[PDB]
């Protein structure tokens, strides 16, 4: 059996490279150390910075387009016009029995 | 460096400007949904003297 | 530490005349490299 | 052979494809499916071997056969209406005869048999030739009798179509056997359409001829026949496998690709006729042809397989002879989805 | 809506016209600008809809899932940086060409005002992830893991295509907007049961349901990082954001219609974390998990009550960070001890404090503290089922049980008792990875703070 | 539809009969495509000359000829592949398969 | 214009270029010989093009600038080592070997495209003819495997049967005493090593093999390290024989078009050569692959088309 | 873990559906590529076509 | 190989892009004309 074991020309598996080792201070993102100090830069000033900060602020602020307030407002007045008027606070019906036609019977 | 940067930074000016074109884009849409404008139940309104539409 | 990628082995499944080999289609042969048979 | 007597038999199955399309009497049609016959031998063996020749004889066999059974079908028309416009049948046992003769000049299952070992057989532009330019003409005249026909027996050899292709492909190792069974395949789906909207037919038609044209070009280009062989060509030209897997994406009927636009219109048309079980069929089906599509993708372009030494001269050379239209056929069987709504042009 | 569709798009032309040494660069400045344009989508009404024009159109149940699938591409492209490094410029450029397609997608897929676009974009995301999954994984079951996230796919998603036709047919559109105005009663037939299934059970295969789960443990286990945050938190919830649309046609039919799948749900989420107390790989735990929550979000949506819907948009998007979180940290991992076995690599407490934090911050979210959004969403849901019916307490109660126990043993085996001493190439945490750990913590957080922002259009 | 029609008919379907069965010698399969075309030949002349169609009286010819060319090429082939092999047999062209 | 269907349809025909004097011919001899001097004074006084024997980096010489590339881009064999080392673990001889069929095959095409379009003949050593007998040397000292031989073989068939074979081969005759005396004066260390035994095997291959098969398609000119010395005889010799057994004058106009298409366009007469059979000698794991692919992409005119590379100094660039 | 997940769910759907593709395309495809048996199905379902539509 | 920029070529190329682009611009004004005149508008 003169056959070499070998299967196939192949390059070997390589071993992984420490960032740390050519640089500390290494941040992890790029082997250069310019690049790697601007990306770590850019990633901090639009990701906490811009983002993060000003983006909750700006959400904290949104105005009320939901019409929380307005309804409670609008509840206000109509609870205080039914109490003073003594009229029975929420009606059952949600739309007036006069206006709807239902079919009869004649069962 | 002024015409030495632009060579190498060209490619940053490109999103900013996609976000104004989709704006201009936004705007040039709205434009052709004005069928209703002004003609609302909720929201018939006599125009203001010095006024053309109610909203753009 | 490297992603895997097919080796000799893995290649000889798509190498015979067709795919899932029987019995009866085991003797059967690739066709050769140029179209062309010998006369014989 | 000769350029001047090859481009004189590629204008003569021109010509025959032509006859077929312009003219109103069945014997014309009848003379241009012959004169098509007649000049397209030659071309199947314009590289002389056994092969070649029995893909040759074997395409004669069932081509002479089905015109036959057609001038058969014309004869008994005249019979009982002394008619030779092509128009409805007027009978019943001539349209069936008419309809078989069509299936097997189109390679329809049952008649599906004849196709991968004459695409087999055959070269590469023979093949390419043979899946985009011989179905023009009989389906043009399915399309001048699609009133005519039996709805049960074009359905029935459709399904018969998808359901063998998709099967019939994923057995295969060779390139162009599996080309074979995906033609056998996009033909079924065109002919479940026909007794909708020829519209439709002729929608999937010119879209399945980009992408068999795309197709074979790029397998020309890498010149390629077997699995093991198109393995190599990342080594080599990595552009144009990422190209090609794109193509088997499209041709497999996935959105946003080109070639969901025919499946999704067809099965859209047969929606409107209350046809829901067919269409559903039809898909589930077209799965297996995206399963080889899919096989050959992993093979050529998504995984990296071993090369050889000899690959590196192949490294200082280029192609010198190219493909004008290689690049807007790819386009074309990529990217024209957003352009749905032209297909009211009547394509 | 374009002016976020325009930018995204422009990602693509920058990132191919870049230098080779500032990609990442680029790419991450421009998508965490286009994340903050698309949050002011957040301001919704209590009314209708932002009806922006005939193809789009946005809804506080859509406008949360659009940032999340805006601010999820940066942490992507964080992540991807370390593994890509020793690959050429072009296959790089590639990578981030698929990323920022799979993010143009699902932005025009959750908008989609057609039921036949959205069908489109929602089975066009399906390429980019089988691109990356199958191209850029590290194992060999990458491609059956593929092929597998393929098929069940389509053989959900086909038989939709033709019910939608179907409808249009009927109704004459798919117009969500006429969809839901001109909505009518489905009687019990069986045509109508039919077309039931062919409406739900192509959202279901991709929550996944409990009995079609078998593609995601493969799926997520064999993408590499990105692959995994994507499917994991994006990805799995067009099931739910299509349930919730379709379900509007399918009334009242649901009713009898849902029993099989609510047993199914209710019975899975058991089963899979129970199944989860038992895994050797961690990122099979983590996707045994996600099937849990899914499994719960599918209950929630199945009983279709206002607070049932609240509590699955919350769930969506607190298991999407969450399950981000966690794919992250395991990848940390994995980076350093290329194993992915969780027994290996132990005590990291001691080596790697602040990223042991980072852990128990994020098994605290998947074990739902209070008061954060994933428990928001789990008792929202848990009361809609015990309004439902009382017995539904028992599972529910069990699931949680289970759910606190396996996520505690996940965070004791890998971080707490004796380092592994043979390991010897545990470097210091980079602030890559601190960084990217804290942009997904920070915003569950801070969500805590306004719950109304991912409450969905029946807050 | 008299008598002689269905016998010219049933004479073309026993040719097409013939040819689908492939006993062997490709030769007996070109001469029952033969048989085939004589059989149409002679039933549409029956046909064009009942009923006094006159311009048709060329067609029959024509198809002839057609055919007869048709027959030309087949010879060919079959000629050839006797080449290769020093036999006609059918079941000698199986280097081609499904 | 370049050459065509279009060019053989309005005027371009090669039998009018063939003025009985081209003559392809190949000499073969031992290793050290007067092969190579006796095939120059052939292509001086006969007026034919001298073609130099191939080597690893004959391929480099043709494209691009002609100067030869890296050991790693272009062969990934070296003879050296063969010499020092021929049963070595790594597959070195069989690579080598194959590599140089490669080569010839290559320079066949070249010298078949220079005679087709000129009409001028071509002088050549050892072709992809006569190129077996190393192998069979190889297999009968154990330097390579069978496998070897079949894949050898199946190549060599797949490629070489499309291919027009020489005129007339010239063949040195030289004692194994005399080329061992003659390895030992040129200095060379590495020739040093060559083993007698090799050396007899590679003789015996010619004389039992190579020369009745060529006799019986071809004309044979034997002859010895004396007569090989005055090349006026062989010339003479050359002159008085015709060719008329062989299968050039049964060839024609339009067999001409064909082989004229075959010899340009380089990649198919290499198509072959890399067919996928997987012999551990040759076939390259995906990872080296992609990684030397990449170095060779990199060179300075090899990223894209010839006209097309800035850093060689191309200009007009986006007019091209 | 195992019962259900990694082997009867495994069996019912995507096993179950390779198993029966593959027998299916080896049952298609296994023609020796004999015309006669070829034409003798054209013949067979050229007859069942004209005796089952009329 | 070695080969200029064929001059020939670049010429046609520019001068067949130049003429269809202004062919299409009078079609459409053409187009416009005709639309308004049928249709009563200008
Ligand atoms: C309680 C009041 C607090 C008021 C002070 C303000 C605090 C603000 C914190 C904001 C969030 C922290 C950011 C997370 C990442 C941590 C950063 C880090 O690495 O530390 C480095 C830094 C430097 O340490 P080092 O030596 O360099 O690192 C060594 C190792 O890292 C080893 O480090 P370690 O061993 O020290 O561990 C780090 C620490 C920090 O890491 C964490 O685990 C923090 C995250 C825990 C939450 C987990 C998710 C569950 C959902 C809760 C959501 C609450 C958010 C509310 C809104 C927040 C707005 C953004 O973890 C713990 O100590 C475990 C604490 C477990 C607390 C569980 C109780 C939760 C509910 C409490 C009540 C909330 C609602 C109240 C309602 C009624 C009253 C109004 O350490 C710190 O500064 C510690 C952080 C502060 C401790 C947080 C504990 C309570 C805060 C809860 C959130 C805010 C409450 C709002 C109510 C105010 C009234
Ligand atoms: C919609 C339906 C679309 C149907 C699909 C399209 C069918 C395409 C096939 C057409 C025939 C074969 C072919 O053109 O090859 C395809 C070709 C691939 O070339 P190839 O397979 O490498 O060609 C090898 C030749 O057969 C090797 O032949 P060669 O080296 O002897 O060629 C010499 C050359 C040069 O011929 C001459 O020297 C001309 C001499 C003029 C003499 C005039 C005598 C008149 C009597 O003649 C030709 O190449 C064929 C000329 C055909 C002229 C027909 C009019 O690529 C395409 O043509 C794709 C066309 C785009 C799709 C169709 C058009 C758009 C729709
Ligand atoms: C996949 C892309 C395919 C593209 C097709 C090839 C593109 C190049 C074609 C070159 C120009 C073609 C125009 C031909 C000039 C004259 C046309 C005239 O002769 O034909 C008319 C009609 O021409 C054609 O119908 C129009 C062809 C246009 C095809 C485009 C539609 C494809 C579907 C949308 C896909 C997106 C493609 C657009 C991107 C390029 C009248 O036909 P008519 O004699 O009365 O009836 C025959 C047809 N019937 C039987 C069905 C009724
Ligand atoms: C290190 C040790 C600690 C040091 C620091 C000590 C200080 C701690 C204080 C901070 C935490 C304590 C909690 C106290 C909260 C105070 C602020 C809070 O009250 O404001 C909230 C306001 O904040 C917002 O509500 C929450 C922020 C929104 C978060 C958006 C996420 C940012 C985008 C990132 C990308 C998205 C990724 C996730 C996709 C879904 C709620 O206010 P609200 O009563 O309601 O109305 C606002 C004011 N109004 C009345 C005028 C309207
Ligand atoms: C595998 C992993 C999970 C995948 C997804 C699983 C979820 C699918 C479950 C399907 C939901 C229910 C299907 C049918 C529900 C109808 C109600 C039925 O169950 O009850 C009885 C139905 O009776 C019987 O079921 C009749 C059908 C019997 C045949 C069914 C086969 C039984 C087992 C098949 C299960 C296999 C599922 C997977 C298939 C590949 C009531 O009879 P009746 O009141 O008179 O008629 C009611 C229907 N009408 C009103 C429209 C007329
Ligand atoms: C009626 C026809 C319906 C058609 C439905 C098609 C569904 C798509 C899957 C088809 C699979 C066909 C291929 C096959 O099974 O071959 C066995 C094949 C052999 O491996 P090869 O890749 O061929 O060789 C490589 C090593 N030499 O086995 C596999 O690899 C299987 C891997 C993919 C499994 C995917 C399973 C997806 C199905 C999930 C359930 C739903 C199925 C679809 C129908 C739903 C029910 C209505
Ligand atoms: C993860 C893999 C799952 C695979 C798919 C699972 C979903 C299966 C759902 C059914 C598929 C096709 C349904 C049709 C699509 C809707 C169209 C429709 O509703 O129209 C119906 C048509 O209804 C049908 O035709 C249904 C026929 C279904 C045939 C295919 C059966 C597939 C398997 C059936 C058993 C399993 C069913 C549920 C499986 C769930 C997934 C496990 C009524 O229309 P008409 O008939 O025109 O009007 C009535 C008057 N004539
Ligand atoms: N097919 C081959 N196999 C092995 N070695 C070869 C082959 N072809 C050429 N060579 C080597 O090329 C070298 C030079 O060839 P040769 O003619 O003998 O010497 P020189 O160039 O001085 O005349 C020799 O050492 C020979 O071994």
């Amino acid at each position: 059996p003169p056959e070499p074991t070998i299967r196939l020309q192949e390059d070997p598996d390589p071993e992984d490279e420490n960032l740390y080792e050519k640089n500390p201070d290494s941040h992890g993102y790029d082997k250069d150390p310019i690049v790697d100090l601007w990306n770590m830069r850019v990633v901090f000033f639009f990701g906490f910075s811009i983002v993060l900060v000003l983006g909750s602020t700006f959400v904290a602020y949104l105005p009320d387009y939901r019409m929380q307030e307005w309804a409670r407002r609008e509840a206000e007045r109509l609870v205080k016009y039914r109490e003073a008027n003594g009229l029975p606070l929420m009606e059952s019906n949600c739309f007036d029995p006069n206006k709807i036609q239902l079919p009869e019977d004649e069962d | 460096n002024v015409l030495q940067i632009v060579r190498d930074h060209w490619v940053h000016i490109l999103v900013p400007v996609g976000f104004v074109f989709g704006c201009y884009l936004d705007r040039r849409s709205d434009e052709k949904l004005t069928a209703f404008r002004n003609k609302s139940l909720l929201f018939k309104r006599e125009l203001r003297p010095n006024e053309e539409v109610t909203w753009k | 530490a490297r992603q895997w990628q097919p080796d000799v082995e893995w290649a000889e499944q798509f190498g015979g005349a067709v795919m899932y080999p029987t019995k009866e289609t085991a003797h059967w042969k690739p066709p050769p490299w140029n179209d062309v048979d010998p006369p014989k | 052979m000769n350029p001047i007597i090859y481009t004189t038999l590629i204008m003569t199955v021109m010509s025959g494809t032509m006859l077929v399309m312009i003219s109103s009497h069945w014997l014309l049609i009848w003379i241009g499916f012959e004169m098509n016959l007649l000049a397209m031998i030659p071309v199947l063996m314009k590289n002389f071997n056994p092969r070649a020749t029995e893909a040759a004889t074997k395409y004669f066999l069932t081509q002479a056969t089905a015109s036959m059974m057609l001038m058969m079908a014309i004869i008994i028309n005249l019979l009982y209406s002394g008619q030779w416009t092509i128009t409805k049948m007027f009978n019943p046992v001539a349209m069936t005869m008419m309809t078989m003769a069509l299936a097997m000049k189109l390679g329809l299952s049952p008649f599906h048999f004849w196709v991968p070992e004459v695409t087999q057989g055959i070269s590469l532009q023979a093949g390419l030739l043979l899946l985009t330019w011989q179905k023009l003409a009989p389906l043009s005249v399915l399309c001048q009798i699609s009133q005519s026909i039996n709805p049960n027996l074009m359905l029935t050899m459709a399904m018969l179509s998808i359901l063998i292709g998709g099967w019939g492909g994923l057995n295969q190792t060779q390139l162009r056997k599996i080309m074979a069974y995906s033609s056998i395949a996009h033909m079924g789906w065109m002919t479940a359409v026909l007794p909708y909207n020829t519209t439709m037919t002729i929608l999937n038609l010119l879209i399945y001829i980009t992408m068999t044209l795309a197709m074979f070009m790029l397998l020309i280009h890498s010149s390629a026949t077997t699995t093991l062989s198109l393995s190599h060509t990342w080594n080599k030209m990595p552009v144009i496998t990422s190209l090609m897997m794109v193509t088997l994406l499209s041709m497999g009927g996935l959105p946003p690709l080109s070639g969901f636009m025919p499946k999704w219109m067809i099965i859209q048309e047969m929606t409107k006729n209350e046809s829901i079980i067919m269409p559903t069929l039809m898909a589930m089906t077209a799965l297996l042809n995206l399963y080889f599509y899919m096989r050959l993708a992993y093979s050529s372009s998504l995984t990296m397989f071993p090369s050889t030494n000899n690959m590196k001269m192949k490294w200082q050379f280029e192609h010198t002879k190219q493909m004008k239209l290689l690049p807007t056929m790819i386009v074309l069987s990529t990217l024209v989805l957003p352009m749905t709504p032209a297909l009211s042009s009547l394509n | 809506m374009l002016k976020i569709i325009i930018p995204t798009t422009m990602l693509l032309p920058m990132t191919w016209m870049s230098k080779h040494n500032m990609i990442w660069i680029n790419a991450t400045v421009h998508s965490l600008l286009i994340s903050l344009i698309s949050l002011s989508l957040l301001n919704q009404l209590g009314e209708n809809s932002l009806n922006f024009s005939l193809t789009f159109f946005s809804d506080s149940l859509s406008a949360p899932l659009l940032v999340l699938t805006t601010w999820l591409l940066p942490l992507m492209l964080m992540a991807s940086q370390s593994h890509l490094s020793k690959e050429t410029t072009t296959r790089k450029k590639l990578y981030i060409t698929m990323l920022i397609l799979l993010q143009l997608f699902l932005i025009m897929t959750f908008t989609a005002t057609e039921l036949i676009l959205f069908y489109i974009l929602f089975e066009a995301t399906l390429v980019p992830t089988l691109i990356i999954i199958t191209r850029w994984g590290n194992q060999t079951e990458r491609l059956n893991a593929g092929l597998y996230f393929l098929f069940y796919t389509l053989a959900g998603s086909l038989p939709l295509l033709v019910a939608l036709v179907y409808i249009q047919n009927t109704t004459g559109s798919l117009n969500f907007l006429i969809i839901h105005y001109w909505s009518h009663p489905l009687s019990n037939s069986w045509s109508n049961i039919f077309m039931w299934l062919a409406c739900i059970m192509a959202f279901m295969v991709k929550m996944p349901l409990y009995g079609l789960h078998l593609w995601l443990p493969k799926a997520h286990v064999e993408a590499p990082i990105a692959g995994s945050m994507v499917l994991a938190a994006v990805l799995l919830k067009l099931g739910g954001y299509g349930m919730m649309r379709i379900t509007t046609i399918l009334n009242p039919l649901t009713n009898y219609m849902a029993y099989p799948f609510l047993m199914l749900s209710m019975w899975g989420m058991i089963m899979t974390s129970s199944i989860c107390l038992r895994q050797t790989d961690l990122k099979s735990l983590i996707a045994y998990s996600s099937v849990s929550h899914m499994a719960l979000v599918i209950v929630a949506i199945m009983i279709q009550t206002p607070w049932s819907f609240m509590g699955a948009t919350a769930l969506m998007i607190a298991h999407g960070l969450t399950s981000s979180m966690l794919f992250c940290l395991a990848n940390t991992n994995y980076e350093r001890v290329h194993s992915r076995t969780m027994i290996l690599a132990r005590g990291l407490q001691t080596l790697l404090p602040l990223m042991a934090t980072w852990w128990l911050v994020a098994s605290l979210t998947n074990l739902a503290l209070p008061p954060s959004i994933n428990l928001i969403g789990e008792l929202f849901i848990i009361t809609a089922s015990f309004s439902w019916s009382n017995i539904t307490i028992i599972l529910m109660g069990m699931n949680m049980m289970i759910t606190a126990l396996y996520s505690l043993y996940m965070l004791i085996t890998t971080q707490r008792g004796k380092y592994t001493h043979h390991i010897n190439n545990i470097k210091p945490s980079f602030t890559r990875e601190n960084a990217l750990m804290a942009l997904h913590i920070l915003p569950l957080l801070l969500l805590t703070l306004n719950p109304k922002m991912i409450l969905g259009p029946l807050y | 539809m008299p008598l002689v029609y269905m016998n010219i008919i049933m004479a073309f379907a026993i040719a097409l009969a013939g040819l689908l069965m492939y006993r062997s010698h490709l030769m007996s399969s070109l001469l029952c495509l033969e048989g085939m075309m004589l059989s149409l030949f002679i039933m549409s002349t029956l046909i064009i000359l009942n009923t006094h169609f006159t311009l048709a009286n060329m067609m029959p010819i024509i198809l002839l000829v057609f055919a007869a060319c048709e027959a030309a090429l087949g010879l060919s082939l079959l000629v050839m592949v006797s080449n290769t092999y020093g036999t006609d047999y059918v079941q000698n062209l199986n280097l081609l398969q499904c | 214009l370049q050459y065509g269907p279009l060019a053989f349809v309005l005027g371009e025909r090669t039998t009018r270029k063939l003025t009985e004097t081209s003559k392809v011919i190949t000499v073969d001899g031992n290793i050290c010989s007067g092969k190579g001097r006796l095939a120059r004074e052939i292509a001086e006084k006969l007026g034919l093009r001298h073609f130099p024997e191939a080597g690893i980096h004959y391929a480099d010489s043709t494209t691009g600038d002609g100067k030869p590339l890296d050991v790693q881009l272009s062969g990934n064999c070296s003879l050296e080592k063969f010499y020092d080392d021929p049963k070595s673990n790594d597959g070195n001889s069989y690579r080598l070997q194959s590599w140089l069929y490669a080569s010839r095959l290559l320079q066949y095409a070249d010298a078949l495209e220079h005679l087709l379009s000129t009409g001028q003949g071509v002088v050549l050593e050892r072709s992809i003819y006569s190129d077996f007998v190393f192998l069979e040397a190889m297999y009968r000292q154990g330097f390579i495997r069978k496998q070897c031989v079949e894949h050898y073989n199946e190549v060599k068939k797949v490629t070489a049967c499309e291919y027009l074979p020489p005129h007339v081969v010239v063949y040195v005759d030289v004692p194994v005493p005399e080329i061992q005396s003659r390895i030992q004066k040129k200095g060379n260390p590495h020739e040093m090593k060559i083993t007698a035994a090799y050396l007899q095997d590679i003789e015996n291959a010619y004389k039992k093999t190579f020369l009745p098969e060529m006799s019986e398609k071809c004309e044979v000119l034997q002859y010895s390290a004396r007569e090989a010395e005055d090349a006026e005889k062989v010339v003479e010799d050359i002159e008085y024989l015709k060719c008329d057994k062989g299968p050039w004058p049964d060839q024609d106009d339009r067999t001409f078009h064909r082989l004229r298409m075959l010899v340009q366009n380089k990649l198919e007469v290499l198509n072959y050569t890399t067919i996928p059979v997987y012999l551990p000698e040759i076939t390259i794991g995906a990872h080296q692959s992609d990684r030397v692919f990449q170095k060779f992409t990199e060179l300075p005119g090899r990223k894209y088309s010839p006209g097309y590379n800035e850093d060689v100094g191309d200009k007009w660039i986006w007019l091209k | 873990s195992s019962l259900l997940d990694l082997i009867w769910l495994e069996t019912i759907l995507p096993k179950t559906t390779s198993f029966i593709q593959m027998k299916m395309s080896i049952m298609v495809s296994n023609q020796k590529g004999l015309i006669k048996l070829y034409f003798l199905s054209f013949l067979i379902t050229i007859m069942i076509s004209m005796t089952l539509f009329n | 190989p070695h080969g200029s920029p064929d001059w020939l070529k670049v010429g046609l190329t520019l001068g067949t892009s130049v003429f269809l682009w202004i062919y299409l611009i009078k079609q459409h004004k053409e187009d416009v004309l005709e639309y308004k005149r049928r249709n009563g508008l200008e």
